[PDB]
RNA sequence: CUAAGAAAUUCACGGCGGGCUUGAUGUCCGCGUCUACCUG
């Protein structure tokens, strides 16, 4: 998310991330994980690059759809996205 | 010698009030008849918007009208500010015209910035552009937006052939007026975003709308020429440049670089600034207001 | 005389019955005197314990309502009486009357001592604040609390933490509870000044005092005349020869008063808040005993 | 260490009967409110 002057700060990653990011909302299969790469956990604003962390071709091939498409305007302990977190 | 106490700036680069409507992919060539959006409730309750259920592309309509005669004031208070004001900007007209804050005005006409929350989650954005001397159409243009980057400025044809009127409509030669039309392939019932109202939408013949200057804001993001960092890019052209959405404010006055103090040394100590602020200066006049003390 | 230190502030003291005569002359507000001698008691009963130093007061009188009628008659006022029990034959009482005040008001006091660092900042102040409930500061009571919310908690203020802009800061930090009152302050200086502006007719100071409160001319203030301490005219008797003294420790005067006329500003066009500390400057060379506030301008 | 110390004013009451406020009137006449704006 780059410094676009429309959409707020914590409004582009909240909107790239089911759906904006369907490939990480309605993608298919549960061999990958969507970790912050520099999310700070302890200010409750923790949205700065969610990483598809996953294996080789879990990752890299199985990750190729059109759901990174469209994104050239802003692009460039154990808990992950599931049902256990409070924003 | 001394400034003048109070200005004001007609505007130019007049919008209109958008209305929206919907429709299938491919029968957009009969885009004069399509069934209108309606607001509908949270069945507290609040207000959305969503298409309906066969149809899946938004088709949002506006008309742009570009007056011209840039350094008129519309309220002066002396002929001796007046006077030097008409002719630093005929000076700025005469060495270079509008070209090329006008190809700037068309990249932003030409993908589809005016749908704001609209553009995003789309993955086809036509618009169509008609320049009108009479009732009927007298040239036509057809872009894909999002071939066309949101930061990247190219240079077209197309693109150039439309800010070559744009720069003879804001000279003040003829007669612009363009009736923007821009499709959004977007899907089945997706919760298109009209502007919001004091908490609900904004209609107005029953069917649901942008406000004029909310187009007008989006249309005039040409400011790349920050002191601060262009990482952002393009800006919306204010004096004391500011984002409400980012809660910064770039060119601050304790910079030499926002626009008051531009306007003051290059009107009254006649010191040039860059091209690169003539530029800025110039597109702040362009949206008008009320300057002065 | 010398300077204060930490400005000891009691948050409202609600005072009933007190005196309001309080000379052979003014009847309004209670003769500053008193509140002179009510921190010298203060400190006598508490500033030992606690080892303090008390020297200067200020006023700032919340309300003020006397006890007065007018017997449909003159613009003049009578007074209040108190019933009084009869004597041994249970017939009448020779009955002498004074009048009598519901004043409001909340001083603040002037602290010189060097037990602020071992005693923290605010026992001093729930300690003094608690003592001063338990007696009497110009003829009446001092009341006790209601059941609503509470101002009842006083401050502490020291003059000499921080900087300028802060001392300034937190001067409008304590003023800011402290505004709907009138602060009362000695004005010494104009007396001495009208004095040879109006010694073409007569020098008597009591009639130069008399004209400056009785087209109209102009009060460039609110002028008020006080009592200003005691002329003496008696010599120095000893501890142990006079009779029917209050003690046979201390020399004895007999003592006229002295009349002088003061202002009622509002807390906020003065200086700083080490401006109104009354002290009381008590020359005994053969002289006399006031009691002023120095600084005043 | 206070013009400090001290203090029961109380009991009962018939305001009450009567009235003409009338008459008339010219408020006239002139006027530039502009310029802008992202509500998620």
């Amino acid at each position: 998310l780059r410094p676009d002057p429309e959409f707020p700060p914590a409004q582009l990653m909240s909107v790239l991330f089911g759906k904006l990011h369907q490939a990480l909302v309605a993608q298919g299969g549960d061999r990958i994980g969507v970790s912050f790469p520099d999310l700070d956990e302890s200010r409750s604003r923790l949205g700065e690059r969610l990483r598809i962390h996953a294996s080789a071709d879990d990752l890299r091939a199985l990750l190729a759809r059109p759901w990174l498409e469209g994104l050239r305007d802003h692009l460039q302990r154990q808990v992950s996205r599931v049902q256990a977190k409070s924003n | 010698l001394s400034t003048a106490s109070v200005l004001a700036f007609e505007r130019k680069l007049d919008p209109s009030d958008a209305l929206m409507s919907a429709g299938a992919w491919a029968q957009r060539d009969a885009s004069q008849e399509w069934p209108a959006v309606t607001v509908r409730e949270k069945s507290q309750t609040v207000d959305v918007a969503n298409l309906p259920s066969d149809a899946d592309t938004l088709k949002v309509r506006f008309t742009l009208r570009v007056l011209g005669g840039a350094g008129t004031p519309s309220a002066c208070n002396d002929a001796a500010y007046r006077d030097k004001l008409l002719q630093t900007v005929a000076t700025y007209v005469n060495d270079q015209g509008f070209a090329e804050l006008a190809r700037r005005y068309a990249h932003n006409l030409a993908n589809a910035r005016f749908l704001w929350r609209n553009r995003v989650g789309a993955e086809a954005v036509e618009v169509r552009i008609n320049h009108i001397r009479q009732g009927e159409v007298a040239r036509a243009w057809r872009f894909d937006a999002l071939a066309i980057g949101l930061r990247d400025f190219k240079a077209d044809a197309e693109l150039d052939a439309l800010a070559e009127l744009i720069a003879s409509g804001l000279s003040g030669s003829g007669h612009v007026l363009l009736e923007v039309v821009a499709f959004a392939r977007i899907g089945d019932g997706q919760e298109v975003f009209p502007s919001q109202e004091l908490k609900t939408l904004y209609s107005v013949r029953d069917a649901a709308a942008i406000h004029s200057q909310k187009i007008g804001n989006a249309l005039r993001t040409i400011d790349t020429w920050y002191p601060d960092e262009d990482g952002l890019g393009p800006i919306a052209v204010e004096p004391y440049g500011s984002v409400t959405s980012q809660g910064k404010a770039y060119r601050q006055p304790k910079q030499k670089l926002d626009f008051y103090t531009l306007l003051d040394n290059w009107v009254l100590r006649d010191e040039a600034p860059a091209v690169e602020q003539q530029h800025y200066v110039i597109a702040n006049l362009i949206r008008g207001g009320v300057f002065g003390e | 005389v010398t300077d204060p230190e930490a400005l000891l502030l009691l948050p409202r003291l609600s005072i009933q019955n007190a005196n309001a005569i309080s000379s052979p002359l003014t009847w309004g507000f209670p003769s500053p005197g008193a509140f002179t001698g009510f921190v010298h008691a203060l400190q006598r009963r508490v500033g030992i314990s606690l080892d303090i130093e008390l020297d200067g007061v200020g006023i700032v009188c919340h309300r003020f309502e006397a006890q007065i009628s007018q017997p449909a008659g003159k613009r003049t006022k009578v007074f209040n009486l108190t019933r009084n029990p009869l004597n041994r034959d249970g017939s009448t009482a020779a009955i002498v009357e004074e009048g009598r005040a519901h004043l409001e008001v909340s001083l603040l006091l002037g602290v010189h001592g060097d037990g602020l660092d071992d005693h923290p900042a605010q026992e001093i102040a729930r300690q003094v604040q608690e003592q001063a409930g338990a007696m009497r500061l110009a003829g009446g009571s001092i009341l006790p609390w209601c059941n609503e919310r509470f101002p009842a908690p006083n401050a502490e203020l020291l003059m000499l933490g921080g900087s300028d802009e802060q001392r300034r800061k937190n001067q409008r930090r304590l003023t800011r509870r402290l505004l709907p009152g009138f602060a009362l302050v000695s004005r010494e200086a104009l007396l001495q000044q009208h004095l040879e502006t109006l010694r073409t007719t007569l020098p008597e100071a009591t009639t130069l005092d008399a004209l400056l409160d009785l087209q109209v001319r102009d009060k460039p203030g609110w002028l008020v005349p006080i009592p200003a301490g005691y002329n003496a005219l008696s010599p120095l008797y000893l501890p142990g020869e006079v009779r029917n003294a209050r003690d046979r420790e201390t020399p004895l005067r007999f003592v006229e008063n002295l009349f002088g006329l003061g202002e009622w500003l509002s807390p906020h066009r003065v200086a700083a808040l080490s401006d109104l500390l009354w002290y009381h400057h008590a020359e005994p060379d053969k002289g006399l005993y006031r009691w002023s506030t120095p600084r005043f301008v």
